[PDB]
């Protein structure tokens, strides 16, 4: 790669700092660095920009440490949020063109702190016009991981964070659902390493 | 070498 | 609009019989369309050259325009210069 | 030692769209060219020393200065605008802009100034953060660069790029644009009256181009009774210059010409020698 | 800023489609990018400003037009499977530090060998569990969209006249459903979850909505099957105290 970025997923916590790294090549004498974040939706979102002749760039809690020698140009995102999970572009564009040539991103995902985790498997009410059955793995702490079903019907998604904005409540979960008629949430998520006191009602 | 990109006025 | 000022000189001392260079220089005029020719004997050097338009600090431009030659005892060597500021071309003899 | 760019950017209604011409010097020595009048523009060497670079330089420097083409298209239309001008009319847009070395090897001054129609029309000041508008016209201007951080930019060119590369021109082309070549010195006298005589100072093949050629009589200037010449090129790279005053016939050995020149060991006295 | 249209499009293989972008801003530099999956954007055509389409830079399959200062448009020719991608416009302006560029909000456009592989998603609510609601008060609605092709769904929810956001998790990418098929459909879920006293109410209404982006009524179909159009999905749920 001419723009290579070191990390593809990197996890941190609400609060802590990350640092994403890239580096470049080129022999063009002008240039910029660009950082970007991609949304779910695809939406490209601009943060900060580097230039070839400029000291470090700072943007509210943005900043680059440019290293020119070592054509470095990490970022780093101070006071993290949880809404700057996304995943983060480093982009050059070279001499008068800027025709941009992209790293492959960084996925970054910024967890909640649950300070009274209560990790537990639901079984969720069937719906009149499905055949599934669904399990809802929710309330553990951050650092559990979920992982892809060992069976190929049997669907398990990534773990996601929801915000009770009212409650001031934050929460990990992920879903599981199956056809099959010896699906069980018992067995749902055997998969992955899931906490000793994960509660099955 | 030049300013490598100019403004429009 | 500023009017050129025209210098008619050679690139090192005129000898007769010796070959040299023929320079026309012209500045300080505005704005940059001009013509410029070395005449030899009143008639139009053809394969004559010119510097890149360039311009003085006052934003006047400049040029030289010049051609090889060889001087002699009697032939005779001038600029003739059409600008927007002349109402007629002003030949320069050159001032040997 | 400086580096210098200058473009000139004519449009020409009725005979194609706008002409864009840019020069570049190092101290009095031209090295580039660029005219977007050719077939197909190319960005040219000037002098030798710059050829020592390989073909993605000229590449590069040639995409450059077609966007400028492109880009000084709009300014010409922009300033039309401003002025509420024809679009019958011609009109100039001038610039020039770099750097002067100081003796630590960094930034001595900052220039940039651009001009419509042959005059000032606005200019980087030598703070390189702010700028002064000519008039009601260039203030548009000046809101739109300063929205646009192009004084940031330009600062930042002066600072680095700008110096960078002089010094690397400098030193590639060390042993012409690092020696000075003095100025070959003569004296001539013509009669123009029974009672007064011309005394002309020459200064031929010098580089560069600054130089100070002055008449003393009894020792004192004669500043505003000398004719000087505007320097003029040779077509070599050097330069030439001469000094005149109508003198007193009999007073020609109270006159020296005394020149003054980066090439010379110390500065010269001459006097008319028949 | 800049937009473009179609945000989402399939096409069948050999079908041509033309992409719009246009930019406001009064910018000349303008750019088409693609990003495929799990990659970053790659350049397609820088246009500097109006002007004629330099063609010997526009990649095969492609044609190129800049058609004023505003307005760029970027045409599939003949589409193909491996031109399925997300097709981004940009415009920056020039001088000055200000040069990023700012980016359309995408087409993102699929290319199938055959349209009877385009599905609508199946949509359905998970009521909470009474477990979750006696262990923490709280009440989690999950939503499930399946079987789709192509991925091309937004998903919202909405509750007494409102769609909200509070509360609510999508997963940011959906999941291929056949992992080793080039045309396998896709799921997604998400999650809604609120207070138990307000789940407990049945005057309160959920509901999930599904926009997918399909066929137009105007196209051929000749399958048995309703023709999958773009059409809205959708399932819902009222409170209940039992």
């Amino acid at each position: 790669q001419k723009v290579t970025q070191a990390q593809s997923s990197v996890s941190m916590p609400v609060r802590k700092a990350v640092t994403l790294n890239c580096l470049y090549e080129t022999s063009w004498w002008s240039y910029y660095i660009f950082w970007y974040k991609q949304l779910p939706s695809k939406e490209m979102i601009f943060l900060i920009r580097q230039g070839s002749d400029e000291q470090n760039a700072k943007s509210g809690r943005y900043s680059v440490n440019f290293k020119k020698a070592a054509k470095s140009v990490a970022l780093t995102i101070s006071a993290l949020q949880l809404e700057d999970s996304a995943k983060y572009f480093c982009a050059l564009g070279e001499g008068g063109a800027q025709k941009l040539v992209f790293g492959q991103g960084t996925r970054l995902t910024i967890n909640p702190n649950i300070q009274n985790p209560d990790p537990a498997v639901y079984q969720l009410r069937d719906s009149k016009s499905s055949d599934k059955s669904v399990c809802l793995f929710t309330d553990f702490d951050s650092q559990t991981n979920v992982s892809q079903s060992k069976d190929s019907d049997v669907y398990i998604t990534d773990k996601c964070v929801l915000d009770m904005r009212s409650m001031d409540f934050k929460s990990n979960s992920a879903v599981a659902w199956s056809n099959k008629s010896d699906f069980a949430c018992a067995n749902a998520f055997n998969n992955s390493i899931i906490p000793e006191d994960t509660f099955f009602p | 070498v030049p300013l490598t990109e100019d403004a429009e006025l | 609009q500023r009017t050129p000022k025209i210098q008619v000189y050679s690139r090192h001392p005129a000898e007769n019989g010796k070959s040299n260079f023929l320079n026309c220089y012209v500045s300080g005029f505005h704005p940059s369309d001009i013509e410029v020719d070395l005449l030899k004997n009143g008639e139009r050097i053809e394969k004559v050259e010119h510097s890149d338009l360039s311009f003085s600090k006052d934003w006047s431009f400049y040029l030289l325009y010049y051609t090889e030659f060889t001087p002699t005892e009697k032939d005779e060597y001038a600029c003739r210069v059409n600008h927007v500021t002349l109402s007629q071309p002003k030949i320069v003899k050159w001032d040997r | 030692h400086s580096m210098r760019y200058f473009y000139t950017a004519m449009s020409r209604p009725g005979r194609g769209e706008p002409r864009f011409i840019a020069v570049g010097y190092v101290d009095d020595t031209q090295f580039v060219r660029f005219d977007s009048d050719a077939a197909s523009p190319r960005t040219e060497p000037r002098a030798p020393w710059i050829e020592q670079e390989g073909p993605e330089y000229w590449d590069r420097n040639t995409q450059i200065f077609k966007t400028n083409t492109q880009t000084y298209r709009e300014s010409l239309r922009n300033l039309r605008g401003y002025y509420n001008q024809s679009e019958a009319g011609s009109h100039i847009i001038q610039r020039m802009y770099g750097c002067d070395l100081g003796p630590d090897g960094r930034l001595l001054r900052g220039h940039d100034q651009s001009a419509y129609d042959g005059k000032d029309y606005i200019a980087l000041n030598e703070d390189l953060s702010s700028w002064t508008a000519a008039d009601t016209a260039a203030q548009i201007t000046q809101r739109k660069w300063e929205a646009a951080r192009v004084a940031e930019q330009l600062r930042a060119y002066l600072e680095g790029l700008c110096v960078e590369w002089l010094r690397r021109y400098l030193e590639n082309g060390k042993e012409t644009l690092q020696r000075a070549d003095p100025p070959k010195t003569h004296v001539t006298h013509h009669p123009v009256s029974d009672h007064e005589a011309t005394l002309r100072c020459w200064a031929l093949g010098f580089y560069p181009a600054e130089i100070t050629l002055t008449w003393q009589r009894d020792g004192e200037d004669q500043t505003q009774d000398t004719e000087l010449v505007e320097t003029r090129p040779a077509g070599d790279r050097t330069f030439q210059k001469w000094a005149a005053v109508v003198v007193p016939s009999g007073e020609e050995q109270r006159y020296t010409c005394h020149v003054q020149h980066e090439g010379l060991p110390k500065p010269l006295t001459l006097r008319w020698e028949p | 800023g800049v937009t473009q249209t179609p945000k989402f499009q399939v096409l069948k293989t050999g079908q041509s489609m033309t992409l719009q972008c246009a930019q406001d801003m009064n910018h000349n530099s303008m750019y088409w990018y693609r990003q495929d999956p799990g990659m970053g954007l790659r350049l397609i055509y820088y246009s500097a400003s109006e002007g004629t389409t330099d063609k010997g830079e526009v990649p095969n399959g492609y044609n190129v037009s800049r058609l004023n200062k505003r307005e760029f448009s970027l045409r599939l020719e003949s589409a193909a499977p491996s031109q399925t991608s997300v097709y981004f416009c940009a415009s920056r302006t020039r001088g000055g530090t200000l040069i990023e560029q700012y980016f359309g909000p995408g087409t993102r456009l699929t290319v199938t060998e055959d349209l009877k592989n385009v599905f609508p998603p199946e949509v359905a609510v998970f009521e909470p569990s009474e477990a979750e609601i006696s262990h923490t008060q709280k009440a989690t609605l999950v939503c499930l969209a399946t079987g789709f092709y192509p991925d091309h769904v937004e998903l919202s929810w909405w509750v007494n006249g409102k769609e909200v956001h509070s509360g609510v998790c999508t997963d940011p990418q959906p999941l291929k459903e056949q992992p080793a098929l080039n045309d396998s459909r896709y799921c997604l879920s998400s999650r809604l979850r609120v207070s138990a006293t307000f789940w407990q109410n049945p005057r309160n209404h959920f509901r999930c909505q599904v926009q997918f982006y399909g066929l137009s009524e105007n196209d051929e179909w000749t399958q048995d099957r309703a023709k999958p159009v773009t059409q809205i999905v959708s399932a819902e749920a009222w409170g209940r105290a039992d």
